[PDB]
RNA sequence: CUUCACACAUGCUACAAUGGCCGGUACAAAGGGCUGCGAUGCCGCGAGGUUAAGCGAAUCCUUAAAAGCCGGUCUCAGUUCGGAUCGGGGUCUGCAACUCGACCCCGUGAAGUCGGAGUCGCUAGUAAUCGCAGAUCAGCAACGCUGCGGUGAAUACGUUCC
RNA sequence: UGCCUCCUAAAAUGUAACGGAGGCGCCCAAAGGUUCCCUCAACCUGGACGGCAAUCAGGUGGCGAGUGUAAAUGCACAAG
């Protein structure tokens, strides 16, 4: 949370989503709501679907994300433009 | 002496004739010429590549570039016949040899997030051919003298007469290849 | 053609912080070129999701 | 009188007057007299090439300077554009990124009065 | 509810020498404190961290008031004016700071050289300028609002015209 | 309304019409003289921005490009 005395943040409802997945091959994408939560040095490679208000925007966390909440990179402002 | 010449003609000239049945030493493959062009297409406007694109493969290759002009006139491009357009440097003898040194020891594997260069690269021949991004890991230049970025592709030519008699050349001469 | 055209292409003995070291000839002026890292010191040339679970529970 | 390439400007303070380096503030100018005895109070005019010796290899050990900075400013302005975060989408555009007011301002991000 | 080709209104900070910065050094008033005020000492360049005396307060804390006076320096420059923007690294409150929090340190140094038609406030402790406290409040986008005191002018022929 | 080129024009030349198609009243101090050297366009394959097409490298390519300017005759031995 911010400062460096209690660490990064991620909330507890994102980890623990899988339980049995290490022996059925799969790389299931994460419905989540959780924009919060900061992208620690373990989320490289997988993936996350963050809402942004109206639906779910598909992130891909390569490496370079890595100093970043989760929720920077769905857009909640439509805007097109004026004219 | 350059290295990497005395260093093909002590083991790759010779690992060569196992791995591909060559009756005769004639038929050994070698690269014969390396040609480096920068192609700087925005020249057409305001024309300022004698500064840009001579003054830096001189410093990188060793020898003055050609000063290359167009063919035709394309309109979309503001391209008119009789305009430099591209800036060509070849490189033969020692000076080869020493450019494909300076290449795959220092120059080659520090771009940013390499993962090595293509195995499909090659004519049909044995001629092999990649691209680099910007003004490269080239130390010879330096931010101090150098404008706008600009990008180069290579041209290497072998003796070969197929890819993967070529592609068996450039692996014992430090190509990588993912 | 191959006077006073061409830059000046002399001796240039180049070191990696590694320690590899070797001669070649370049266009640098005065033998001092330095890299920290070669040909032999990089990579590529040398070489299920329930590990959320593991970390903090 | 060239210090690290930039070519100060004469009959100058030396506390003001390496501040014109690209990298260089105020606080910075403080500690690259203090390590060097250069005294503050000193016009540039006066500084002996010896002296010079002593502050134009202090910057490389500890500091940093034209060229190796400006290009760490310009890409880490790249590194955000690429990967797709909201402060890309902002750098793009042009409107201001540290969660401003777009409304009645921002014409520091922008340019003069576009005028419809 | 914080969008952004633009437009209006209310303010703040400026364009500097009656000033900027650095060092020493005086003089307030009214208010807040137990889900709190944190003195002293120590660590930290700094925001702050930790320890803990006193105090339901004319007792203790907030509390260093700032303008001012004295000395040094800068010498009229888009600058040692201006501090917007942006890069990087931090601290605190909160379950949580990306959309969207203040604050601190380092670098960056945009516009602006006193403002067209038009228009606004003010008759004396007033205008002008300088800080401080409060209420809502975990925190704050407080440059607002409601109070407090410091220094402190210039003019008013006159009722023709708005 | 003069000059240039094709067709009509009937396989030498010539040949009419208010018959069918287009140009000219210049341009070049090199786009002239000579000497020496080179082969083009299109297509295919590989290649940073680069795309149907800028520049590169390799194939295939006997003239399909090009010719200061209209068309005809020519020109790759080049007159390019
Ligand atoms: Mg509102
Ligand atoms: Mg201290
Ligand atoms: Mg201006
Ligand atoms: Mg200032
Ligand atoms: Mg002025
Ligand atoms: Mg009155
Ligand atoms: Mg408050
Ligand atoms: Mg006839
Ligand atoms: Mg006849
Ligand atoms: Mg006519
Ligand atoms: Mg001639
Ligand atoms: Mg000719
Ligand atoms: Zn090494």
């Amino acid at each position: 949370p911010r400062s460096l005395k209690k660490g990064p943040f991620v909330d507890e409802h994102l980890l623990k989503k899988v339980d049995v997945q290490n022996e059925k091959n799969t790389k299931q994408v994460i419905k989540t709501w959780s924009r919060r939560s900061t992208i620690i040095p373990d989320f490289i490679g997988h993936t996350f679907a963050v809402h942004d208000g109206r639906k779910h925007v598909p992130v891909f966390v390569t490496e370079s994300m890595v100093g970043h909440k989760l929720g920077e990179f769905a857009p909640t402002r439509t805007f097109k433009g004026h004219i | 002496q350059p290295r990497l010449k005395e260093r093909y003609r002590s083991e790759i000239r010779d690992a060569l004739r196992k791995q591909f049945g060559y009756g005769n030493v004639m038929q050994i493959p070698t690269v014969t010429k390396v040609v480096v062009n920068m192609g700087v297409g925005e020249a057409a406007r305001d024309a300022k590549l004698i500064n840009g694109a001579v003054n830096d493969l001189a410093l990188i290759t060793g020898q003055k570039p050609e000063v290359r002009r167009a063919r035709k006139s394309i309109a979309q491009f503001k391209l008119r016949e009789g305009m430099p357009v591209g800036v060509r440097v070849t490189l033969r003898g020692d000076r080869m040899w020493e450019f494909l040194d300076r290449l795959t020891s220092i120059a080659l594997p520090r771009i940013r997030d390499f993962r090595g260069l293509s195995p499909k690269q090659f004519d049909g021949v044995g001629n092999y051919t990649f691209g680099l991004a910007e003004q490269a890991v080239f130390h010879e230049v330096d931010v101090d003298k150098i404008d706008r970025v600009r990008g180069m592709d290579i041209n290497v030519v072998t003796s070969a007469a197929t890819d993967d008699e070529g592609r068996a050349l450039l692996r014992a001469l430090g190509f990588p290849f993912k | 053609m191959k006077s006073d055209i061409h830059p000046a292409y002399e001796e240039t003995t180049v070191v990696c912080g590694c320690g590899n070291t070797f001669q070649t000839r370049s266009t640098k002026p005065g033998g001092r070129i330095v890299v920290e890292v070669c040909s032999q010191c990089h990579p590529f040339y040398t070489g299920g999701r329930v590990a959320r679970f593991e970390k903090r529970y | 009188a060239r210090l690290v390439g930039v070519d100060l400007p004469r009959d100058k303070r030396m506390e003001v007057a390496l501040t014109y380096i690209f990298g260089i503030g105020r606080t910075r100018s403080n500690e690259i007299l203090a390590a060097t005895g250069i005294d503050r109070d000193l016009r540039t005019r006066d500084l002996t090439e010896e002296q010079l010796i002593h502050l134009r290899d202090y910057i490389e050990a500890n500091l940093k300077v034209e060229g190796d900075l400006r290009r760490e400013v310009q890409a880490d302005i790249r590194r955000k554009i690429e990967i797709g975060c909201y402060q890309g989408l902002r750098h793009r555009r042009g409107m201001p990124v540290r969660g401003q007011r777009t409304k009645t301002n921002a014409r520091t991000r922008k340019g003069p009065k576009r005028t419809i």
